[PDB]
RNA sequence: AGAACCUUACCAAAUCUUGACAUCCUUUGACAACUCUAGAGAUAGAGCCUUCCCCUUCGGGGGACAAAGUGACAGGUGGUGCAUGGUUGUCGUCAGCUCGUGUCGUGAGAUGUUGGGUUAAGUCCCGCAACGAGCGCAACCCUUAAGCUUAGUUGCCAUCAUUAAGUUGGGCACUCUAAGUUGACUGCCGGUGACAAACCGGAGGAAGGUGGGGAUGACGUCAAAUCAUCAUGCCCCUUAUGAUUUGGGCUACACACGUGCUACAAUGGACAAUACAAAGGGCAGCGAAACCGCGAGGUCAAGCAAAUCCCAUAAAGUUGUUCUCAGUUCGGAUUGUAGUCUGCAACUCGACUACAUGAAGCUGGAAUCGCUAGUAAUCGUAGAUCAGCAUGCUACGGUGAAUACGU
């Protein structure tokens, strides 16, 4: 399950990196950014909210 | 003495042309036209301005330039030339605009979107 | 490979020192993945945990080309009907 | 696709963010500072039914303001409450604050308030239709150029899910100078869960 | 839908050269075709002493179809004049495409052989002309009373 | 190059708020002195974050994001403790990121 | 958008019961660390010391610890995506779909939205028992093409001096940088056309008929996909369908399928010299100079929170020497050895260099896909994910074409 894996990636560790930097609120590990530590969908569905700085979008 | 000066824009490049009266002898970056172009023998096309305008020629030239491959900036040359020959006299525009060489070609690269990858090819379908 | 230099997990050596200076075994248990052979470990009978049940292998003098880290894979026949 | 929210489209032009602070590239400390703020407010929302809270953040301080139709819930009688909330906030925020209530005006025409409301009548098993007709109706008295109002799921606590909508007035959507108040909600009674998708449109205006 | 010309090329002074080099430019290397063609107009003059335009222009008349077909419908096919644009396009197109099909190891020998044999009315270019002009303008009777 | 000088940097995410704020601190700079430098621009770095509109699959239909970052550059000559107060007096509004320097 | 472990859900083994973990009551207490033992770890077995810190008038209050009881409990990657929310594809940026009032019809339904003309567009005019509204296309916004003003460091060096070098004096003319505004709208002329819409051509301008592009996705459809992002109804598990750990596998191998890479060599291969970018990242990270080494790399340390400095030579190309058609100096698979870095440890299963090997293959059958101009074709660069690891993904530019008879 995911619940004890929260505890897994929370505790002390034997050495530097058995770690994974997963999303704070969403329990997904994959497709995560270090800048925000937010997963794929969650950054998006919050990005629409007008909460994080900033524009976003369509100039490239 | 006196000289004229207009820029050159094309194809992700920028050229600052310096038009001095003279015999015609050109050194971009203090370096001759042959010394800058591979191979290249399409250079008379940069002298297309001199055949139609300021017929036959010529004026000595100085210029500084950077950015983009040799072609697009070799043809960034042309626009400060025509503009500068119009700085001299607007006489010359009538034979220019029936030939162009002055409308800084607005076209250049295009963004991607899914389908194009490490080289520019759009994708296939799943057959059989 | 190795950054200068060879090594052992250093629970293995601590066991097999007392095993070896005196009379030896025909039998050992281990995990032996972060470790390897070098002259102290010859003749003794190690058994890497294959995944299911460690199998006794007796080390040989010539196990310089082969090592300790593995002897009997997890694939184990085959997985496939045909063979080599 | 299929469709999107306008707010992530209208943002950048005609709405500031609900959250504001210094970048410095260290966001995560401060954005996940904001994240717990975004959690705890639910225990005001439940009594207050608020629209949206801002976080401005100067260097050494915090400055927020909660948009409500019900001030009396949160202000306390004579200030009995917001100080208490500062106390229960500093315990986890671990830094000072000047929480500064704000009232939103033409007070109940707003979106998340009203979406929440219609959800509330769906919580006590109100039939679906009157909720929506009365929503649009009172909205139209209060002044507006057009409203959409939607529900999804298993209606009447019944068989396989459906969805309808009773919109009125013009709801300029694919345009780009609108300033519309989109929201969303949830509610459970017995069967699955019921969301909505409110919308409004109330005239064209920029933030400058 | 119109053509968007290529201007001149003053090596050696003419324009058909300009339309020519672009077809040889496999994979966008314009200097290589530039070189080997220009040298081809050195060597074609070297062997069989003459002018570059004599061998070149004469050949690309000799290998240049002027009547031609196209299919439509059972299997009928209209004989059809060639526009001057496509006229030269076919001349040069099939010219290089068969000039490949010689099979020499050299850049320019294959070409000088090609257009200097064509200019002698020999070589698979001329054979292509004779085949197209064979099936065409021999079965004209059925497909001609149309556009 | 050697000279008595003040210099700072600003950062924010909106050209209107940053340039009106620049109008403030320039106005107050020469309010208490002279020899101000105008609001000199800077390339305005960017970012990107490509994400799939998805939960489970369908990577073809991707989506983007970005975070523009204005950068502004101001200098003053002949320092004095008053234009100091013009710096540390008014940044407002405070989406800006001032770093007062010399 | 990173599988040695970790991740990882799956398997073997040793292990646990308010549990890995969260809330509640009691009971305390600020919290802890380093070694030994045994053990693969999980763990405990002992030393040792965590120590009422914010507030106390002997109690106490508190964020926060505590081991034990501990009932409520907790947890389930446990099923149903044909019970749901949310989210996303697809028909398709296809140009259409609908509502009111009124009329006809016994009625279902029709009427508008039809016809003529017109458009990329239900775009628009005219005509007409139809009048209006909405959703939709267009615009509205970002970016791009030119100019004007503003501002001049880290950017630039035209006037000059000086210099390895714009490096510094000086300069902001030009380039540029990002801000404000001008412009393109059938809009000006001419013809055509129901005079109208509109079509055609002419000038001007940098840019003419949505100027290129992006974002944007109607009513709905496929009982399309997801209960494994999450949330959740129902149903089910509970001394185990929950839990910790070591090792393992998710990467197997007679075969087929699809996606993509490099090849089948003279526009070519090897060696040497040599010029032109754009965009983006770097603080516990970029790694300059110099030194060692054939090399990956190593020492060493300057500058660097960035227009400053590093990443970072751009490569293709251009000029030269040689090669002269061979399974070849073609190709670059597989294998052995010797080594570099990261990580504890590269055995299943990392990456990398050096030597040697020197595979199949000499343009592809039946069928078949992509693409209308900065496109295809084609060369390299940067980044995310990241202890190490991208032929893939995304963007970035460089060179740069042929054809479009016609429906």
């Amino acid at each position: 399950a995911k619940t004890s894996m929260v505890a897994k990636q929370q505790k002390k560790q034997k050495y530097a990196v058995r770690e994974y930097t997963r999303c704070e609120r969403c329990g997904r590990p994959h497709s995560v950014y270090r800048k925000f530590k937010l997963c794929r969908i969650c950054f998006r569905e919050l990005a629409y909210k007008g909460q994080i700085p900033g524009v976003r979008k369509a100039s490239w | 003495q006196v000289e004229y000066r207009g820029t050159g824009r094309r194809k992700n490049s920028v050229a600052r042309v310096r038009l001095v009266p003279g015999e015609g002898n050109i050194t971009v970056n203090n370096r001759d036209v042959r010394e800058y172009l591979p191979f290249e023998s399409l250079i008379l096309d940069l002298n297309q301005p001199f055949d139609v305008t300021e017929t036959k020629g010529n004026y000595d030239v100085l210029v500084n330039v950077h950015g983009g491959g040799f072609t697009g900036q070799a043809q960034a040359i042309r626009h400060g030339i025509a503009r500068a020959l119009l700085e001299a006299d607007p006489e010359y525009r009538g034979s220019l605009k029936r030939a162009g060489l002055l409308t800084r070609d607005p076209r250049m690269k295009e963004r991607k979107k899914p389908g194009l990858k490490a080289a520019r090819r759009s994708p296939q379908f799943s057959k059989r | 490979s190795i950054k200068k230099g060879p090594f052992v997990d250093e629970h293995l050596m601590k066991k097999v020192e007392a095993q070896e200076g005196s009379e030896k075994k025909q039998v050992i248990k281990t995990w032996s993945r972060r470790s390897t052979i070098f002259p102290n470990f010859i003749g003794h009978t190690f058994a890497v945990y294959d995944g299911r049940k460690h199998v006794p292998v007796y080390v040989t003098e010539d196990m310089v080309g082969h090592k300790l880290g593995e002897f009997a894979p997890t694939r184990t026949f085959k997985g496939h009907v045909a063979d080599d | 696709g299929q469709k999107i929210n306008p707010i992530g489209l209208r943002v950048g032009i005609i709405r500031d963010w609900e959250a504001k602070w210094y970048a410095e590239k260290d966001f995560a400390s401060l954005l996940h500072e904001d994240l717990k703020i975004r959690k705890f407010i639910d225990n005001e929302l439940k009594e207050a039914s608020v629209s949206h809270v801002e976080i401005e953040r100067a260097a050494n301080r915090i400055n927020i303001a909660i948009h409500t139709g019900k001030p009396g819930m949160v202000i306390g009688k004579g200030g009995s409450e917001i100080e208490k909330l500062r106390n229960k906030l500093n315990a986890l925020t671990d830094k000072k604050v000047h929480i500064n209530v704000i009232e939103i005006k033409k007070v109940d025409l707003d979106a998340r308030l009203v979406a929440e409301n219609i959800a509330r009548q769906l919580e006590n098993r109100a039939s679906f239709r009157r909720v929506q007709k009365q929503a649009i109706t009172r909205a139209m008295k209060l002044g507006a150029k057009g409203i959409k109002t939607q529900v999804s799921g298993r209606l009447g606590g019944a068989d396989i899910a459906r969805a309808e909508q009773y919109s009125e007035g013009t709801v300029p959507l694919h345009t780009l100078r609108a300033d519309i108040d989109y929201a969303h909600a949830e509610a459970d009674t017995t069967y699955g869960k019921l969301g909505v998708k409110v919308w409004i449109y109330r005239g064209e205006v920029l933030p400058t | 839908v119109p053509k968007r010309d290529v201007l001149p090329d003053p090596i050696h002074n003419s324009k058909l050269v300009t339309k020519l080099i672009n077809k040889i430019m496999l994979d966008g290397k314009r200097g290589t075709a530039q070189r080997i063609l220009y040298s081809a107009f050195d060597l074609v003059e070297q062997r069989s002493g003459r002018d570059a335009l004599e061998v070149f222009e004469e050949a690309i008349n000799n290998i240049m179809p002027v009547l031609e077909v196209k299919a439509r419908r059972s299997n009928y096919q209209v004989p059809v004049e060639v526009r001057p644009e496509r006229r030269t396009t076919l001349g040069l197109r099939w010219l290089v495409n068969y000039a490949r099909l010689r099979g020499e190891k050299t850049m320019e020998d294959r070409l000088a052989n090609e257009i200097l044999d064509a200019a002698n009315n020999t070589g698979g270019a001329v054979k292509k002309r004779e085949d197209t002009h064979k099936m065409a303008e021999a079965n004209k009777a059925f497909a001609h009373y149309r556009w | 190059m050697a000279k008595q000088k003040i210099r700072i940097r600003l950062k924010a995410y909106d050209h209107r708020v940053i340039d009106q704020s620049a109008e403030k601190i320039v106005e107050t700079a020469k309010r208490s002195g002279a020899d101000v430098s105008g609001p000199i621009p800077l390339p305005t770095e960017k970012s990107v974050y490509t994400i799939i509109r998805a939960v489970h699959m369908y990577k073809d239909s991707r989506e983007q994001f970005e975070q523009r970052t204005h950068k502004r550059l101001i200098d003053i000559v002949n320092p004095t403790p008053k234009t100091v107060d013009a710096l540390m007096g008014l940044n407002l509004p405070s989406g800006v990121d001032i770093e007062i320097k010399l």
